[PDB]
């Protein structure tokens, strides 16, 4: 588990078009293991690969036929770590739709 | 790359096993990752989250619940795989 | 494999982007996971995964216009361990007899929804130790007299974390073991009835983290081993029998 350099997607919906972008994110291996002993009163952990601390940038995005250029922030890991996934800021899924997903094409 | 998280697999107990008689577990490494909230999702979501994560976890397929020797029922994998996680949040 | 709308891939099917406002009926009846996912379906229709005795997991993931789930969708499914609704913005309705006797249930999972009730649990029966975990749905404001029973044989367990909770009545967990129960994030909660746990095996791991509590019932609470509100607590307190 470490920081990987992948491409994620960023949408205007006026535009019908995406625009990809390169960042820095996580991706690897974490251990787990599952129990053959249940305390109920010490039940289990697992932890997953997901950011330790992050930061915002912006970037420049297309206009098109009757909508100017606008601004979008994303989010960018700086470190990462096997942990619990954040609930507060994270999305816990098993598949998402992937970082470069786009409604269009 | 394969800096070193073994596989998820079987594995003996060392404290419930036994010489002619182990009990097994799954332990191991899973893939995961996470991600930008792709902005189509976000619209799928009454509560906005700027980050995406999917994980996989170490867990036992199959299984035979058997007791051992102080009277604690336990569980003997037979079978690992890499699935669903319940216990990796907040 | 393939089918116009959905991919039969190897007996995991998966309706994504789809063509489709009603599940399809020409699904293949030897499945073991479905999955729809940015789907366009307004409802999941009565009986709609009726004829499944492969039937393992149902994901229903990210469904923008999805409104309504009919009665009798989850029925003999004897296979079935995992329900997963994820992320259905206007998902206001499920029917209050949608779940039907899965002796396999394991797992139910109802998240970012817009359901404003809890699920009716209470004919599920349940053979195994199951995990309810209802989350982020902004508008439950309220448990009631018997909510979880009926939902296993079992030790229960209960994320009811992060909803618009307010108000819990009296024997909302009456008839039910309770394993454990995270009531956490619901930061307008600040009572329990001092009959919540009436007729229950009682929170064995209890968290209140995040809410406006400030004293648990007299009875009920004498298996807690833990208690999470501001930090954890366990031999920290002798009267963890409060
Ligand atoms: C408390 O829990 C029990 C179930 O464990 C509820 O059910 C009573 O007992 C049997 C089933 O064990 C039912 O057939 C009856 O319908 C129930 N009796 C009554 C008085 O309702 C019981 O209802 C629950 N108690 C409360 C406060 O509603
Ligand atoms: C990601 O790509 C940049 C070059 O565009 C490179 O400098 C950097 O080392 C890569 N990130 C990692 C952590 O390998
Ligand atoms: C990011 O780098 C990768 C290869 O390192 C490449 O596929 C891609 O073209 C780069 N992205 C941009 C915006 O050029
Ligand atoms: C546990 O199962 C394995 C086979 O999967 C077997 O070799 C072993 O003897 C079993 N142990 C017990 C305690 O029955
Ligand atoms: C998440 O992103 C939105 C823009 O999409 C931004 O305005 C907001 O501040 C972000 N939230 C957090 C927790 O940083």
């Amino acid at each position: 588990c470490e920081l990987t350099n992948i491409t994620i997607a960023i949408e205007k919906e006026e535009c019908r078009f995406c625009i990809s972008i390169n960042t820095t994110w996580c991706a690897g291996y974490c251990y787990t293991r599952d129990l053959v002993y249940k305390d109920p009163a010490r039940p289990k952990i697992q932890k997953t690969c997901t950011f330790k601390e992050l930061v915002y940038e912006t970037v420049r995005v297309p206009g098109c036929a009757h909508h100017a250029d606008s601004l979008y922030t994303y989010p960018v890991a700086t470190q990462c770590h096997c942990g619990k996934c954040d609930s507060d800021s994270t999305d816990c899924t098993v598949r998402g739709l992937g970082p470069s997903y786009c409604s269009f094409g | 790359d394969v800096q070193d998280c073994p596989e998820c697999t079987l594995q003996e107990n060392p404290f419930f096993s036994q010489p002619g008689a182990p009990i097994l577990q799954c332990m191991g490494c899973c893939f995961s990752r996470a991600y930008p909230t792709p902005l189509r999702s976000k619209k799928t979501m009454l509560v906005q989250k700027n980050v995406t994560s999917e994980s996989t976890c170490c867990v036992a397929k199959s299984y035979n619940r058997v007791t051992v020797m102080g009277g604690f029922k336990v569980e003997n994998h037979t079978a690992c795989h890499c699935s669903t996680c319940y216990y990796h949040k907040s | 494999c393939h089918h116009r709308i959905c991919h039969c891939s190897n007996r995991v099917f998966l309706c994504q982007e789809s063509k489709v406002t009603e599940i399809p009926s020409d699904l293949p009846r030897n499945a073991i996971e479905l999955r729809f996912v940015l789907t366009k379906l307004r409802v999941i229709q009565k009986g709609a995964f009726s004829g499944f005795g492969d039937l393992e997991k149902i994901e229903i993931s990210q469904n923008d216009v999805l409104e309504v789930i009919e009665a009798d969708v989850f029925s003999n499914l004897p296979k079935l361990h995992e329900i997963r609704i994820e992320k259905a913005n206007n998902l206001l309705y499920i029917n209050p007899e949608a779940f039907q006797n899965l002796p396999n249930l394991q797992y139910l999972l109802i998240s970012n929804t817009g359901i404003k009730h809890l699920p009716d649990v209470h004919k599920i029966h349940s053979l195994q130790k199951v995990l309810l975990d209802i989350q982020d749905n902004i508008n439950i404001h309220t448990i009631e007299r018997n909510s979880f029973v009926g939902l296993s044989f079992e030790s229960v367990i209960l994320w009811l974390n992060k909803n618009g909770i307010q108000e819990i009545h009296n024997c909302a967990f009456n008839g039910t073991q309770l394993d454990e129960l995270n009531l956490s994030d619901n930061n307008n909660l600040e009572e329990l009835p001092n009959d919540v746990f009436h007729g229950a095996s009682g929170p064995v791991i209890l968290d209140i983290s995040r809410t406006r509590i400030h004293s648990l019932p007299s009875y009920g609470l004498e298996n807690l081993k833990k208690l999470r509100a501001r930090s954890t607590y366990n031999l920290k307190k002798l009267p963890t029998l409060e």
